[PDB]
């Protein structure tokens, strides 16, 4: 019965993220003054499917210089990773109940960067190794300021777990109160999803694929599997925090609604974003994150700590 | 005995020390000691000790990603070594491999002391408190008396962190 | 034991999509085929050559920025201790000194590049 | 309450522990039955080996990992 | 007084993010000490009853100890519903 | 059309919706239809396994109210 | 060598985590509080020299409640006299012991 | 002693035998060094969770810390080297005698 | 028989798949390239019929050989057209590469793109309009749809 669960949970993901593809195609065509899919199925409903099947028909393609365990290991771990930072979300109930769930994204996503690692030092090209070594310094850039701006917006909860954080934005959004901490977060999640302005490792206009310019049909099928489930992840731990749907216990699934339709605002803010401004330099990157929002960060970081103590104003848990 | 989880997340652990000290190409290594922290913090967690595990997983991932990074600089070595690559760094492995299966035979069958003491077994479920008490987590609040009891530790180790970051910059100046 | 459930299903779905990958569409390898991809003509080089780092000295710094974070962490729960005084303290002297490392690094040019 | 139903869940089962001890080791050489380990003569809190060592396996991983397992 | 001013229009115009830092955090280590409300902070954390209150032996001459927790010795928490 | 693209958007929205559905009704079903207990700390673990001991079924969820006293 | 410092100006720099039946936080107790205190009480006072022979038991015992060695091996000789007497089939263990309980509270 | 503080023993005595036999780089000693320190912090970490010191729960934390400015401190010195040598050989610092 | 419309069936769903989601490598030479992106422009918009151009030769179907090939190119053009996995279609755009084109009697271009790599649409125009390569690609599509080789490995 537990597995079962864990099936709802799998199989619906894979199914958004396939949709998120056909969705993101058609919003960036109609800003662009066209259409995007419309003839693969009625209203191009179709064309996820088409490309799945298409992917997975056509032929894998091995390298002769590459390493091949990292090289098949690597989109195993990327997709595996993908699948399972969703199971301390609460929707609003969690697949699985962590006290310190926070920490756990935390420590999965840290540990997603070595699928970009692997693959592009596996692929054995020049290419590949560029786009490792941008994903590199993009962790560098953003990783501490993450960590302190969750932590800074955690004080006002109490504790790392997840479903507290409904309980804590009960009459009120967390985002009235930290939106210098949100509109940071929400860059830190752009840069750590490697999405735009912020996509340096793949970098197509710079590095043809950038870390996975040798991989074809499934396994690059994977790996964009998981940037997009990656995406909508994200957004929903980011409305999660910040725009805390009221849950009535007994009336799950308006929350379930709220919580949805606020995960769909912000991917679209994602797939908006995308199409309006031009790629950043991963230098240029490293420095806004560590002379702009790591100084601001560490000085909201005080200030968090010192007013609910001013204020008398200290969550319930331990 | 029972499910014989700890032992074989031990047996792991031990693994992955066997497979970064059997010193391949550091992407090997830093693979290893990824694994390697990864049971580390499963270890921790069976123990009632989430904070700690997860602590030590994020840091160690932090670190090997410099240690990657640094490795595609400063290591390279046109043809790096996999553990069947080099007679040397096989039979190190296999050394360590052996030396591990032959320990764990001799003190799982038999009970016998190695250098400072002996084992029989018995799982690790053993030695548990039987505790039925709190609200709280004992290890977080031992961790979080850090900034009430420990005021001594907090500057020594902010002093060291700071005198760090002036000692590698004067490191690498060069000049 | 239901975490653990999760993440051998989710390690079963994906090894089971590499190989339905690998054994479902026909192959046909050959040496051209498998070459190295450099934009249609051969690399000169290897790969596996040393790559500057230009910001090795930022990357050896976030090191030690990444156990401050673990230092702080805990402070949700420290933040429930009745000298609340000495708490607030030590939490403002230790994100004083952060902030002093990151001036200090700042200052003498430790966050360019090397060129 | 609590610890008084707690108290007495602890003592009924180191008692059905003696009990069992007492035959299952009725033709052993010098075997001194409910020996201490301890030179005291204090309460000492039961070390889930003592309590749960003569039990299934599902009872003893329930005692041990029940708690850090649920989720 | 005049060279602050205009080293502040400078900064202002040049590096606002460090300007808003320092004041955040200067904000951040000075208010807490003109508060009030710290030592009800305090007062607080002291009343949440984490462990049980272990009754004591009465001896016969403790008068502020209370004999059952509905009596009117002892501390009071009337301060907290108000606040 | 724009008003075309929202096909697409109520496909994903009626995927995402599943999984918190998904569990709350397998908890529901599970659970003696009110909800899974939650154990952050160790008081409410040994609540759960009292229930369960003295629910004589051996379900924590099975409740055993004032009909238990005689 | 030793400059008793924390003693001279009774600063407790460190003297606070030496021992763990050392006012924990939320007065939360170490498996062994009751055995390290009386080890502690024992020895206090009369040296090094005279307090590893005369408080000789009291660490002992300390030491047992640290890691249970005896404890442990009393229970593999009870479970390995249990299985011998089952193997050849004389014992019969209680229902109780099977999962067959009734519970109480 | 159970098998699990063994195990944690036998990997920091493999690991400070993989410290004290070179290969030629100078990267994988350190990476020896950091499994030690893991090593160590697991030990440590087992150790206090199981007798319950309540206040030694920071310990490990602390361990940590001195562990980066260990690692920090020898990647620095291999960048020298490195920038010496175009290497981090370990048979290249030969200079001096003894 | 039942076998014979199982692999009828598959062999239609594996052609839709196809046909259907047809990617394009990002890769032009002349002339021909910019009626190629004003097939990507809005007026035409190719992305709606499932044509996404990729820059990697791994994640592409089809090669549009747009503009001239020369004999230093030549390498390079079978170089990425080796490197793309199966099945993997070419489309002949303009008239330098069908057949030399205004350049045909020169030292340096190859006759023909077909000379080097098979081919199978042939653009005929100088330049053909972004209306003409969308015919092309279409027939193209119709003749993935006329394909079959899952009943060819049944009749085996
Ligand atoms: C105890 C000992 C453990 C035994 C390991 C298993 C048996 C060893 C042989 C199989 C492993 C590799 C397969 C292989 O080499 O076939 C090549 C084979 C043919 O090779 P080839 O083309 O003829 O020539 C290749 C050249 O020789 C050159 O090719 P190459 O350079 O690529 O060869 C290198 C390869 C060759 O293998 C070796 O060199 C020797 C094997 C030693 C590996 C042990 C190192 C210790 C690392 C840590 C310990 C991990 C846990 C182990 C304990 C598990 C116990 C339950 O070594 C590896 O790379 C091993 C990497 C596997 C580790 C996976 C860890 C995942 C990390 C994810 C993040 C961590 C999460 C948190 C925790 O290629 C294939 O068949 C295609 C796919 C093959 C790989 C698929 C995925 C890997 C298989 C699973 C590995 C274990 C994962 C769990
Ligand atoms: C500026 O131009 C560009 C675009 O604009 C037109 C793009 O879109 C674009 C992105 C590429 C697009 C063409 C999107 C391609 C879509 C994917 C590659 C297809 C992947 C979809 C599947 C593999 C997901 C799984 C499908 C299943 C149905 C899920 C169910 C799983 C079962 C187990 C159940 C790029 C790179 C680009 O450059
Ligand atoms: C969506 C995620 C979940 C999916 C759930 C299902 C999981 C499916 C498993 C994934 C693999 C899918 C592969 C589908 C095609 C099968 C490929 C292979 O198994 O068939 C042949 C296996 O046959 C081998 O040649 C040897 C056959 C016999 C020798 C060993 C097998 C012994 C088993 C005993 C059989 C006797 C009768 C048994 C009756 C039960 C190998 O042929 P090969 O050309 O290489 O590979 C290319 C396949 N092509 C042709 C379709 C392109
Ligand atoms: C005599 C020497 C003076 C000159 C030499 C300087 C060299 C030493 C460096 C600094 C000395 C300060 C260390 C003193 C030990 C602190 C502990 C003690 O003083 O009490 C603490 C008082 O600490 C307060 O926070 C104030 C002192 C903190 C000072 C701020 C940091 C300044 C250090 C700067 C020097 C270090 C090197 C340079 C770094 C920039 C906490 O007391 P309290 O919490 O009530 O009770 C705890 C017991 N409980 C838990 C059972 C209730
Ligand atoms: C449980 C699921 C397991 C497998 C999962 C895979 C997903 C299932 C497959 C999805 C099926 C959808 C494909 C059907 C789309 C056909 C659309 C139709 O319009 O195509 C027509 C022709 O359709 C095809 O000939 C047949 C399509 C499908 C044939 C058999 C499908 C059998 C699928 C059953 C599942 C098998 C999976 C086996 C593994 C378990 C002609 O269109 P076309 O000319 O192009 O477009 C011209 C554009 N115009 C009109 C504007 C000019
Ligand atoms: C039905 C057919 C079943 C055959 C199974 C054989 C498995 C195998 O290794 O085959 C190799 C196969 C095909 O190679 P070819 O010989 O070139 O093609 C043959 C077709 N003519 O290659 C593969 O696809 C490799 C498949 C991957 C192995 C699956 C298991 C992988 C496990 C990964 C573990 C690491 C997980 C890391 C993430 C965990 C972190 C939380
Ligand atoms: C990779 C590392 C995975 C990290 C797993 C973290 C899971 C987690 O945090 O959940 C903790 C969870 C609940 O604890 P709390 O909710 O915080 O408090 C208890 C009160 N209910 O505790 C657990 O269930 C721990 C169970 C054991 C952990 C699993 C360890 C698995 C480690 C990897 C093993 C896989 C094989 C190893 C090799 C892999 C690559 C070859
Ligand atoms: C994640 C979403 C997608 C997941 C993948 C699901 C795919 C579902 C649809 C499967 C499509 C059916 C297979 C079509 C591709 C098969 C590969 C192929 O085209 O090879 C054709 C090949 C032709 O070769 P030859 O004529 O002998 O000689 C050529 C060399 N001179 O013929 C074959 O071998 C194919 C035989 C039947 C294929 C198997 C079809 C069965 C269904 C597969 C479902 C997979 C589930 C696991
Ligand atoms: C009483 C005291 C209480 C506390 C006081 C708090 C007051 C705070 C006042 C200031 C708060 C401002 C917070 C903003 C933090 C970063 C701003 C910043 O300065 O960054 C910019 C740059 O930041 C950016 O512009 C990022 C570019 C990437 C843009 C990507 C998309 C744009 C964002 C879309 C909307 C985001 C919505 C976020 C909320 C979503 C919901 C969570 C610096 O870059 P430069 O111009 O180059 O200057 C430095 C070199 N001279
Ligand atoms: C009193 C509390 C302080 C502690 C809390 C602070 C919290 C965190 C903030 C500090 C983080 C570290 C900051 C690092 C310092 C930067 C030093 C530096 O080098 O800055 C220069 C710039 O020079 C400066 O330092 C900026 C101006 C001076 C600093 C900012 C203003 C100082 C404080 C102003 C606020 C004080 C209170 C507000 C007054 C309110 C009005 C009455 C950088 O310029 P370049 O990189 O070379 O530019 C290259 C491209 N052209
Ligand atoms: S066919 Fe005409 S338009 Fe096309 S590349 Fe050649 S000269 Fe240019």
């Amino acid at each position: 019965m537990f597995m079962i669960n864990i099936l709802s949970l799998i199989i619906p993901i894979l199914l958004a993220v396939a949709f998120l593809t056909l969705v993101e195609r058609k919003v960036l065509g109609y800003m662009q003054l066209r259409k995007g899919p419309n003839v693969v199925g009625p209203y191009g409903l179709l064309q996820p499917i088409a490309d799945a099947l298409k992917l997975f028909t056509k032929e894998p393609l091995r390298p002769a210089t590459s390493s091949i365990s990292m090289f098949i290991i690597a989109p195993i771990l990327a997709l595996s990773l993908a699948l399972t930072m969703w199971v301390p979300l609460p929707m609003p109930y969690p697949l699985i109940n962590m006290n310190l769930g926070v920490l756990f994204m935390l420590a999965m996503s840290s540990l997603a960067v070595y699928s970009i690692l692997w693959s592009g030092w596996a692929s054995n090209s020049k290419y590949a190794l560029i786009g490792a070594l941008r994903a590199v310094a993009q962790t560098i850039s953003y990783e501490v300021t993450l960590a302190i701006i969750l932590l800074s917006v955690l004080l006002m909860n109490g504790s790392y777990t997840l479903s507290t954080l409904i309980t804590t934005q009960e009459h009120i959004w967390m985002i009235f109160t930290s939106w210098p901490l949100a509109m940071m977060w929400f860059i830190s999640t752009l840069a750590e999803t490697n999405r735009a302005p912020f996509d340096l490792t793949e970098g197509e206009s710079e590095l043809v694929s950038g870390f996975n310019v040798e991989y074809a049909a499934g396994p690059f099928a994977m790996f964009f599997m998981a940037e997009y489930a990656n995406i909508i992840m994200m957004n929903a731990f980011t409305a999660i925090l910040f725009l805390g749907a009221s849950h009535d216990p007994h009336t799950p699934e308006l929350y379930t609604i709220n919580f949805v339709l606020k995960t769909l605002a912000l991917t679209i803010t994602f797939l908006w974003i995308r199409a309006s401004y031009p790629r950043f330099r991963y230098d240029q990157l490293m420095h806004l994150l560590w002379k702009s929002f790591l100084p601001l960060t560490l000085a909201l970081c005080m200030w968090h700590i010192s007013l609910p103590i001013m204020t008398a104003s200290i969550p319930p848990q331990s | 005995m029972t499910m014989y989880i700890a032992f074989i997340l031990s047996t792991i652990f031990v693994i992955g020390f066997v497979g970064f000290s059997s010193k391949p190409s550091p992407i090997y290594g830093g693979l290893g000691l990824i694994v390697s922290g990864g049971v580390g913090c499963g270890i921790v967690l069976n123990f009632g000790g989430s904070f700690l595990g997860l602590m030590v997983f994020l840091i160690y991932l932090g670190g090997m990603l410099v240690v990657f990074g640094y490795t595609t600089a400063m290591a390279t070595e046109m043809y790096p070594e996999v553990w069947v690559s080099n007679k040397t760094v096989f039979g190190a492995f296999v050394s360590g491999l052996m030396m591990e299966f032959c320990m764990v035979y001799y003190a799982l069958k038999e009970e016998e002391v190695e250098i400072i003491f002996k084992f029989n077994g018995l799982g690790d479920w053993v030695i548990y408190d039987t505790g039925d008490s709190g609200f709280f987590s004992e290890e977080a609040m031992g961790i979080a008396a850090l900034y009430s009891y420990g005021t001594w530790l907090v500057i020594v180790t902010g002093w060291s962190l700071l005198i760090g970051v002036v000692v590698i910059m004067e490191i690498t100046r060069g000049n | 034991m239901n975490i653990m459930l999760t993440l051998l299903t989710n390690v079963t779905l994906a090894s089971l999509l590499v190989l339905i990958a690998f054994w479902l569409p026909q192959l046909n390898a050959y040496s051209e085929k498998t070459s190295p991809y450099e934009c249609g003509f051969d690399p000169m080089g290897s790969a596996r050559l040393p790559f500057s780092m230009k910001f090795f000295l930022v990357a050896i710094t976030f090191l030690l920025f990444d156990l401050e974070i673990a230092l702080l962490l805990p402070l949700p729960w420290a933040s429930q201790t009745n000298n609340l005084k000495t708490m607030l303290t030590m939490a403002l002297f230790l994100l004083i000194l952060l902030a002093a490392s990151l001036a200090y690094e700042w200052t003498q040019k430790g966050l360019e590049w090397a060129e | 309450l609590f610890q008084a139903e707690k108290d007495r869940r602890v003592l009924q089962m180191l008692r059905e522990n003696l009990e069992e001890e007492a035959i299952i080791m009725k033709d052993v050489p010098d075997w001194k039955v409910g020996e201490s380990v301890f030179h005291t003569t204090r309460w000492v809190t039961p070390m889930m080996g003592e309590l749960y060592g003569l039990r299934t396996n599902e009872e003893i991983l329930s005692a041990t990992y029940g708690f850090i397992w649920y989720t | 007084a005049g060279r602050i001013a205009s080293f502040l229009k400078n900064a202002w115009a040049k590096e606002p993010v460090l300007v808003a830092s320092f004041a955040i955090g200067g904000l951040a280590i000075i208010l807490p000490s003109l508060s009030p409300y710290t030592n009800y902070a305090i007062r607080i954390n002291r009343a949440t009853p984490y462990n049980y209150p272990v009754p004591l032996r009465d001896d016969g001459n403790m008068p502020d100890v209370p004999s059952h927790p509905q009596d009117p010795q002892g501390p009071s928490l009337e301060w907290l519903k108000n606040l | 059309m724009w008003f075309e693209i929202l096909p697409g958007i109520a496909v994903m929205a009626a995927c995402l919706f599943i999984p918190g559905m998904a569990t709350a009704h397998i908890h529901k079903f599970t659970n003696g239809g009110k909800e899974k207990r939650v154990a952050h700390f160790s008081y409410q673990w040994n609540l759960m396994e009292r229930d369960r001991r003295i629910s004589g079924v051996n379900r924590y969820h099975v409740t055993k109210g004032l009909e238990n006293i005689d | 060598p030793f400059f008793d410092v924390q003693k001279r100006l009774g600063l407790d720099l460190d003297r606070w985590m030496t021992i763990q039946s050392a006012e924990q936080p939320h007065k939360i107790p170490g498996r062994c509080h009751a055995f390290e205190k009386e080890w502690i009480e024992c020895a206090h006072g009369i040296g090094g020299i005279r307090a590893e022979k005369e408080c000789k038991i009291e660490f002992d015992d300390f030491v047992e409640c640290l890691l249970r060695q005896k404890t442990m091996k009393r229970l593999s000789a009870i479970k390995r006299q249990r299985d011998k007497l089952i193997k050849e089939g004389k014992y019969t263990p209680p229902p109780h012991h099977l999962g067959k309980e009734d519970p109480r509270p | 002693m159970p098998l699990v503080y063994m195990n944690i023993i036998m990997a920091f005595a493999i690991a400070l035998a993989g410290l004290l036999m070179y290969r030629s780089h100078l990267m994988s000693s350190l990476l020896c060094l950091e499994g030690m320190m893991l090593s160590l912090f697991i030990m440590s970490t087992l150790i206090i969770l199981n007798t319950h010191f309540t206040l030694a729960n920071m310990m490990p934390i602390i361990l940590l810390v001195f562990a980066a400015c260990e690692a920090a401190l020898g990647l620095s010195l291999l960048v020298m080297v490195s920038n010496t040598y175009g290497t981090d050989y370990v048979q290249n610092l030969n200079l001096l005698q003894c | 028989s039942r076998g014979e419309y199982v692999v009828a069936k598959l062999d239609d769903l594996v052609n839709w798949a196809r046909r259907s989601s047809l990617w394009p490598m990002t890769f032009g030479l002349a002339c021909c390239a910019v009626e190629m992106m004003h097939m990507a422009a809005p007026r035409y918009d190719m992305d709606r019929f499932g044509v996404v151009f990729r820059a990697s030769p791994r994640q592409s179907d089809v090669m549009i050989v747009a503009g001239t090939l020369t004999n230093k190119m030549a390498p390079a053009l079978r170089k990425v057209y080796d490197q793309m996995p199966e099945p993997r279609y070419v489309v002949s755009m303009g008239s330098c590469a069908n057949g030399g084109g205004y350049y045909h009697y020169s030292y340096s271009v190859v006759r023909g793109c077909d000379r080097i790599v098979p081919v199978d649409i042939y653009v005929p125009g100088c330049p053909p309009t972004a209306e003409a390569l969308l015919y092309g690609i279409l027939q193209l599509q119709r003749k993935i749809k006329r394909e079959k080789r899952l009943r060819i490995w049944y009749r085996r």
